[PDB]
RNA sequence: GGACUUAUAGAUGGCUAAAAUCUGAGUCCA
C-alpha cells in the first residue's frame, strides 16, 4: 500500500577510487527514474551519505550528510537534481580528497511518519563488511529503536549481526543489482475479473436466455458450475504514447501539452476539381447501413431490432480431441476459465477441477457457446485444460486446474479457398507437371538445413509453467532485486517465450536520453546498443554449422456519389 | 476489389428429376438453393461482387437465343435476391414446379443450345458497360451441364470454331469454373469439353474439366465463391549469409465479421439529401486553437515529455527490426513442445510461396513442407507482416495431409509481456485430499462426457453469426417491406422456437438437455443411463458443500 | 463523491483494419 526508502552511500577512500559510488550511482539513477514514471504519492524516497567530510543534518552530527529529504512524489525532475547534486560531489571529491548515520536516519523516519502504516526500510552501499565496528551495546541499541528492515550491499560477521537482528533483512552484491537492471523484467500486472457467470451443461435455453437470474443451480438435469474470466493472453503494442502540441516557456526544454480531440461533421459541395467543405450539425446526420447495392436509414425501433439480445453464460456444446480440432481455429486472445469461490460455493472449484482433470486425461477440447456481458457478441469457443503450478506449504507440488478460453470461428468467418498444389504440382487443367530434376538432392540438403538450427536442445518451459501465479511474483517492496527464485531464473532458455523486445528497447533508450541529454547535460545523444543476451533471442540459432551455398544454387533463387442510393 | 461471377445452367432431363444423392431434390433445385445462400452470404461477406444467372436451352417466350435471364449480371441487391426468393417459395408451395416455370417437357426430346451462340454470350455479357456499375477486376463463369456429349462434339471443325471462342474468352481474363455433373448410374465423359476449353504456355492451360457428383454441387459453389485476400507479402529468410532468401505471400483463413461496420452518412436538412463525413479534430487545450495536423507523439517520462527525431527512431528500432515487412528464421523445433492451445493471441495465415518475387520459391517451400512434415517440426520465425507494426515471435506449421490446401499456418507467439498472471484464489481446496470421493466425481464426469462427443468435429458452417444475421435480416426486410414476424405475446413455446431460428447454436444446446430429459422418461435401462449419471454428478455437488 | 493503485493499465474503433481513438479499471473510506 505504501512504503519508505532510505539510501545512504559510503563514502569512503576505498569507494571512490574502486569506482564503487559510480556503479552505486547508476543503481539510483534507475531506480528513481523509474518510479518517476509512476509518481506515486506513496512511494517515499530519502538520501544520506556515509564518511562523508560535509556534516549537514537534523541532529547534527558528524560526517553524516543528508544530500536528499524526504520526497514524495517521486518526479523526473527532482531527479534529474538528486543524481545531479550527487554527481557534483562526486566529481569535486574524485582526486584531491558510520555508526551514527543509521541512527540519525531512524530519527528521522520518526518524525516523517509518526505511527503511520508504512514499511520503512534502510538500503546501504558499502564495501569490507569485515572492516566495521559495532559492538553487542550498539548493536543491542539499534535492535530496540529500529522498527526498519536493512538492505545491505557488498562492492568488495561483524555486518551479519544487524541483518540477522533485524526482522527481513537481506544482503546482495553490487554486481548482483548492476545484472538485475540490466537485465529484462516482465511487467506484473494484477489480474481483473472480465467475466462472472455460469459453466452449464443441459440448461434450459429458456431458463437461461432471460435478463432474469433462472437458477439453473437448482435445476437436478443440469450440470451447473460457477465460474469466473480472466485475461490469459493479451496483446501489447509498447509505451504508451502522447498526443501532444509543443509550447514556449522561461526555461526552454522541450515542453508539450496535451491536446483533446472532438468529433465533427462536415459535407462536401464539389465545385476534377475539388469540394468545399462545410462543417453541419450532428443533427442533420443518420447513419446509413448498407445491404449489398443499397443503403439504408431504419427508422430508431427498428435500429433496435438489429442488436441481438445476447445473455451472459457459457454453455457446453460438446467435447473433442485435441489433434480433431484444428490449430489454425483459433482466432482470438486467450482467458483463464476459473470456478467462483467468492460468489459461489466450495463445490464449484471441486467440480469444476474434477472436470479439468478428466479433459487432461483424455486430451480432450470442449466447444462452448460464450457471452460475456448482456447485447455482447455471441461467441463460439474451445475450452482447453490447463495446469498451473503453485507454490505450496508442503513439499509436494500444486497444481491448479483451469480452462483456457479462446474464439472459434463463424460461417461468415471463413475465407478459404483452392490453392494451388505444392507438392505433386499439376497445371490449371490438372495435368501432372513434370517432376523437378536435381529433386532428391534438395531433400536431401533441406534436411540437414533443418537439423543444423535444430533448437530441441533448448528445454520447453515446465509443464504447468507457461503461466504463473500471481502471486509468485509479487514482492514486499518496489526496489529492483534479485529474483532469489531458483526456478524462475534458466527457465528463459525457451526459445518460444522471449522478452518483449520492442518495449525494453524504448526504456533502455528513454534512460539514456535522460542519463545524456538531462544529466549530462550533453548536446548530442549516443543511442546504446541492444545487449546480446536479448539480441541472442531473435538470432538465427546454430545447432551444427552447416554451408547452404549448395542448397542455395540447386533450388536456383534468384531474385526478381451517394445521395440516390438510398432506398425505400 | 470487384468480382464478377456468371451462373450459366444446361437445362437436360436429369436435371430436372430428384436424386438419391440429393436427399431426392433436383439438382437444378439444388443450384438455385445454393444460389441463395450464395448471395445471402455474400451480402454480408463481400457485398461489392455481381452475380448473373442464365439457363438454356429455354423454351420460354422471353428467352433470347434460348438463353433465360433469371437475373443480368449485376451487384448483389435485394430485389434480385427476392426475386429467387419468391421463385423457390413458388416452388415449395405448389404453386408451380420446375417445369412449369421453365417451360419443359418430360418428351426425351427437348431442344438443345448452340453452343456458338452460349460461348459468345458469356464474352459479350462481361463486355457491357453499366452505368452504375463499377468495372470488374475479376470475370467468372460457373458453367454447369449435365450433357458429356452434345451435338457439336461430331463436328470436328465446330469444335475448332469453338476453341477460338474459349480463347476469345481467356484473351478478355474471363476464367471458368465448371460444374460437369456426373450420378451413380450415369457418369460424366469430359472428353468433349476438354477439348474446346484446353490451352495450346506451360501454367495456364484452361480450366479442371475433371466431373463431380451432384452430391458435391452446393459446397463446391460455395467454396469457389470466396476469393484470396492476400493479407501481407515479404521476404522469408532462411540464411541470410548464402542469400538464402525466398518469396512468400500471406492469408488470412479466419476473420472476425462484426454487424454494423459497413456504413455511410447522410446529411439531410429540408430539400437537400447528400453524403457527410466524420472529422476528427484536435484542439489546445490552452487557446481552443484548431492544431490538426500540427500535433506530435511523444513519449510520457513522469512530469516529462520525450521526442526523438524521425533519425533517432529509426536507430532504435534498428536494433531488432527492419523498415518493410519480413520473416527471419530463428530456427527449428517439435511441433509438441511449439503449438498448443492454451496461448493463442492471434489468428492465424495461410503461407504460400510467391515466385513473383524470388523464383525457386516454390521449390524451396514445398522440400521444407516435406521435410517439415516427415519430421513433425516447426520454424520459428521472427519479422513482422506490416511495415507500420512491432515484430514478434511465429510459428510455421506446415498443412496437414488431411486438409486439401497445402502450405503453412502462421500463429503469432505471445511476448513475455503478453502473458496475463493467473489471478490468486479464496480458497485452494479442489477436494483432491479425498481421494475416493474425487476420483468418483471424476469418473460420473468421464461418463456423463462421453454422451457428448462431437463426431464430425467442428465446422464453422453449422454456427451462423447470430448479430451478423439479426443486423443484415432487418436490413433486408424494410427494404423490401416485409413486416415483421415478432409478436410480443409470445408463448414459451413460440418464444423457443424463435430462439432457435435465429441462433444455430441455441438449436444445438435445446438437443443437449433435451437428450437428458428423454434419459429419464425413457424406461429403457440403457438409455436410463445418461439422467441418472447427471442425478450421481449432483449428488456429489450437493454432497460437497453440506460437509465442506 | 473522495484517497490510493494501475498507464507494458481499462476500454473503443473497424467495408477486416489506423504505428488510429478514448480514459478507463481495481481496491479502500462517506
Amino acid at each position: 500500500s505504501s512504503e519508505s526508502t532510505t539510501f545512504i552511500v559510503d563514502v569512503s577512500p576505498s569507494m571512490m577510487k574502486n569506482n564503487n559510488v559510480s556503479k552505486s550511482m547508476a543503481y539510483l539513477e534507475y531506480t528513481l527514474l523509474n518510479k518517476s514514471k509512476k509518481s506515486r504519492k506513496t512511494d517515499w524516497i530519502s538520501c544520506y551519505l556515509a564518511n562523508c567530510p560535509v556534516s549537514e543534518n537534523s541532529q547534527e552530527i558528524p560526517n553524516v550528510f543528508q544530500i536528499q529529504s524526504f520526497l514524495a512524489p517521486v518526479t523526473t525532475t527532482a531527479t534529474i537534481g538528486f543524481i545531479k547534486r550527487l554527481k557534483q560531489y562526486c566529481d569535486q571529491h574524485s582526486h584531491d580528497s558510520m555508526i551514527q548515520c543509521l541512527l540519525v536516519v531512524s530519527l528521522d523516519i520518526k518524525q516523517q511518519f509518526q505511527a503511520r502504516k508504512i514499511l520503512k526500510q534502510i538500503v546501504v552501499f558499502t564495501d569490507n563488511l569485515d572492516d566495521l565496528d559495532i559492538t553487542d551495546e550498539e548493536i543491542d541499541l539499534l535492535t530496540e529503536e529500529l522498527s526498519t528492515r536493512i538492505i545491505l550491499i557488498d562492492c568488495g560477521s561483524n555486518w551479519l549481526k544487524l541483518v540477522e537482528a533485524i526482522p527481513n533483512s537481506r544482503i546482495y552484491n553490487m554486481n548482483e543489482l548492476l545484472v538485475e537492471i540490466t537485465s529484462p523484467a516482465t511487467s506484473v500486472v494484477k489480474p481483473v475479473r472480465v467475466f462472472s457467470g455460469e459453466l452449464r451443461l443441459g440448461a434450459d435455453i429458456l431458463s437461461t436466455q432471460t435478463s432474469n437470474p433462472s437458477g439453473s443451480m437448482q435445476d437436478e438435469n443440469c450440470l451447473c458450475i460457477k465460474v469466473e474470466a480472466f485475461p490469459a493472453t493479451k496483446a501489447v503494442s509498447g509505451l504508451n504514447r502522447k498526443t501532444a502540441v509543443e509550447v514556449e516557456d522561461s526555461q526552454k526544454k522541450e515542453r508539450y501539452v496535451g491536446v483533446k480531440s472532438i468529433i465533427e461533421y462536415e459535407i462536401h459541395n464539389e465545385g476534377g476539381s475539388s469540394y468545399i467543405p462545410v462543417t453541419i450539425s450532428k443533427d442533420s446526420v443518420t447513419k446509413a447501413y448498407r445491404y449489398g447495392a443499397d443503403y439504408v436509414v431504419l427508422p430508431s425501433v427498428l435500429v433496435d431490432q438489429t442488436v441481438y439480445e445476447s445473455f451472459p453464460g457459457l454453455d457446453l456444446r460438446g467435447f473433442l480431441n485435441r489433434e480433431a480440432l484444428p490449430r489454425y481455429f483459433l482466432t482470438s486472445e486467450s482467458s483463464f476459465i476459473t470456478a467462483d469461490t467468492r460468489l459461489g460455493c466450495q463445490s464449484d472449484l471441486m467440480a469444476f477441477s474434477a472436470l479439468v482433470d478428466v479433459m487432461l486425461e483424455n486430451r480432450k477440447i470442449a466447444v462452448a457457446r460464450y457471452v460475456s456481458k448482456k447485447d455482447s457478441e455471441v461467441n463460439m469457443c474451445a475450452l482447453c485444460p490447463v495446469l498451473i503450478e503453485h507454490s505450496n506449504i508442503n513439499s509436494e507440488k500444486k497444481f491448479v486446474k483451469s480452462l483456457t478460453l479462446c474464439r472459434l470461428p463463424f460461417a461468415e468467418d471463413e475465407r478459404v479457398t483452392d490453392f494451388p498444389k505444392l507438392l505433386d504440382r499439376t497445371t490449371t487443367s490438372g495435368v501432372p507437371l513434370k517432376k523437378e530434376t536435381d529433386g532428391h538432392q534438395i531433400d536431401e540438403l533441406m534436411e540437414q538445413f533443418v537439423d543444423s538450427m535444430d533448437t530441441d536442445e533448448l528445454p520447453e518451459i515446465p509443464l504447468g509453467n507457461y503461466y504463473q501465479p500471481i502471486g509468485e511474483v509479487t514482492t514486499d517492496t518496489t526496489l529492483p532485486l534479485p529474483s532469489l527464485n531458483k526456478d524462475q531464473e534458466e527457465n528463459k532458455k525457451d526459445p518460444l517465450r522471449i522478452p518483449t523486445v520492442f518495449v525494453y528497447r524504448q526504456q533502455q533508450v528513454l534512460l539514456e536520453w535522460i542519463h545524456q541529454l538531462m544529466i549530462n547535460d550533453s548536446r548530442e545523444f549516443e543511442i546504446p546498443e541492444l545487449p546480446d543476451s536479448l539480441k541472442n533471442k531473435i538470432s538465427p540459432y546454430t545447432h551444427k554449422k552447416f554451408d547452404s551455398t549448395k542448397l542455395v544454387e540447386v533450388l536456383g533463387i534468384k531474385k526478381v456519389k451517394r445521395g440516390e442510393q438510398h432506398s425505400r | 476489389i470487384h468480382e464478377g461471377i456468371l451462373f450459366c445452367i444446361e437445362l437436360s432431363e436429369t436435371m430436372f428429376k430428384e436424386s438419391s444423392d440429393l436427399e431426392y431434390k433436383s439438382p437444378l433445385l439444388e443450384i438455385l438453393e445454393s444460389l441463395d445462400e450464395l448471395m445471402s452470404q455474400l451480402v454480408i461477406t463481400r457485398p461489392g461482387t455481381a452475380i448473373g444467372c442464365y439457363f438454356y436451352y429455354c423454351n420460354r417466350e422471353d428467352a433470347k437465343e434460348g438463353i433465360y435471364e433469371l437475373f443480368p449480371l449485376r451487384d448483389i441487391n435485394a430485389t434480385f435476391m427476392k426475386k429467387l426468393n419468391d421463385l423457390l417459395e413458388d416452388l415449395s408451395s405448389g404453386r408451380i414446379s420446375l417445369y412449369d416455370y421453365f417451360m419443359f417437357q418430360q418428351t426425351g426430346s427437348e431442344k438443345q443450345v448452340r453452343l456458338s451462340v452460349l460461348f459468345t454470350f458469356m464474352l459479350d455479357t462481361f463486355l457491357e458497360e453499366i452505368p452504375g456499375q463499377k468495372q470488374l477486376s475479376n470475370k467468372r463463369v460457373f458453367l454447369f451441364t449435365d450433357i458429356d456429349k452434345p451435338q457439336e462434339a461430331q463436328d470436328i471443325d465446330e469444335r475448332a470454331r469453338l476453341r477460338r471462342l474459349t480463347i476469345d474468352l481467356f484473351d478478355n481474363k474471363v476464367n471458368f469454373a465448371t460444374f460437369f455433373i456426373g450420378y451413380a448410374d450415369k457418369p460424366f465423359d469430359n472428353e468433349f469439353y476438354s477439348d474446346i476449353l484446353q490451352l495450346g504456355d506451360s501454367e495456364f492451360d484452361g480450366p479442371s474439366t475433371k466431373p463431380i457428383d451432384a452430391k458435391y454441387i452446393k459446397s463446391r459453389i460455395l467454396r469457389k465463391k470466396e476469393v484470396k485476400r492476400i493479407m501481407f507479402q515479404c521476404p522469408l529468410i532462411l540464411d541470410e549469409k548464402t542469400n538464402f532468401i525466398v518469396g512468400v505471400k500471406g492469408y488470412t483463413m479466419y476473420t472476425h465479421e462484426k454487424a454494423g461496420v459497413r456504413y455511410k452518412l447522410v446529411y439531410e436538412h429540408e430539400d437537400i439529401r447528400q453524403e457527410a463525413y466524420s472529422k476528427r479534430k484536435f484542439l489546445n487545450p490552452i487557446t481552443g486553437e484548431d492544431v490538426t495536423g500540427k500535433t506530435v507523439k511523444v513519449y510520457p517520462y513522469g512530469d516529462l515529455d520525450i521526442n526523438l527525431s524521425d533519425s533517432q527512431d529509426q536507430i532504435v528500432m534498428e536494433a531488432y527490426t527492419q523498415k518493410d515487412a519480413f520473416l527471419k528464421i530463428i530456427g527449428f523445433r517439435s511441433s509438441s513442445k511449439s503449438i498448443h492451445y492454451f496461448n493463442n493471441i492471434d489468428k492465424s495465415s495461410f503461407i504460400v510461396p510467391d515466385e513473383a518475387k524470388y523464383e525457386g520459391s516454390i521449390r524451396t517451400l514445398a522440400s521444407l513442407l516435406k521435410i517439415l512434415r516427415k519430421k513433425d517440426k516447426i520454424a520459428i520465425l521472427w519479422g513482422k507482416l506490416k511495415s507500420n507494426s512491432h515484430p514478434s515471435l511465429y510459428t510455421l506449421s506446415p498443412s496437414s495431409v488431411k486438409d486439401y490446401n497445402e502450405g503453412f499456418y502462421l500463429y503469432r507467439v505471445p511476448f513475455l509481456d503478453e502473458i496475463r498472471k493467473f489471478p490468486s484464489l479464496l480458497s485452494y481446496d479442489d477436494g483432491s485430499e479425498h481421494k475416493l470421493d474425487y476420483d468418483n466425481m471424476k469418473k460420473v464426469t468421464q461418463s456423463i462426457m462421453g454422451y457428448f462427443n462431437l463426431r464430425d468435429g467442428y465446422n464453422p458452417s453449422d454456427f451462423k453469426n447470430p448479430l451478423l444475421q439479426k443486423h443484415y435480416k432487418v436490413l433486408h426486410d424494410y427494404l423490401l417491406q416485409i413486416e415483421t414476424t415478432f409478436d410480443e405475446n409470445e408463448t414459451p413455446n413460440t418464444k423457443k422456437d424463435r430462439m432457435m431460428r435465429e441462433d444455430d447454436s441455441l438449436r444445438k444446446l435445446y438437443y443437449i438437455r433435451n437428450k437428458i430429459l428423454e434419459s429419464e422418461k425413457s424406461e429403457d435401462p440403457i438409455i436410463q443411463r445418461l439422467n441418472k449419471y447427471v442425478k450421481i454428478w449432483n449428488m456429489f455437488y450437493k454432497k460437497f458443500n453440506d460437509d465442506n
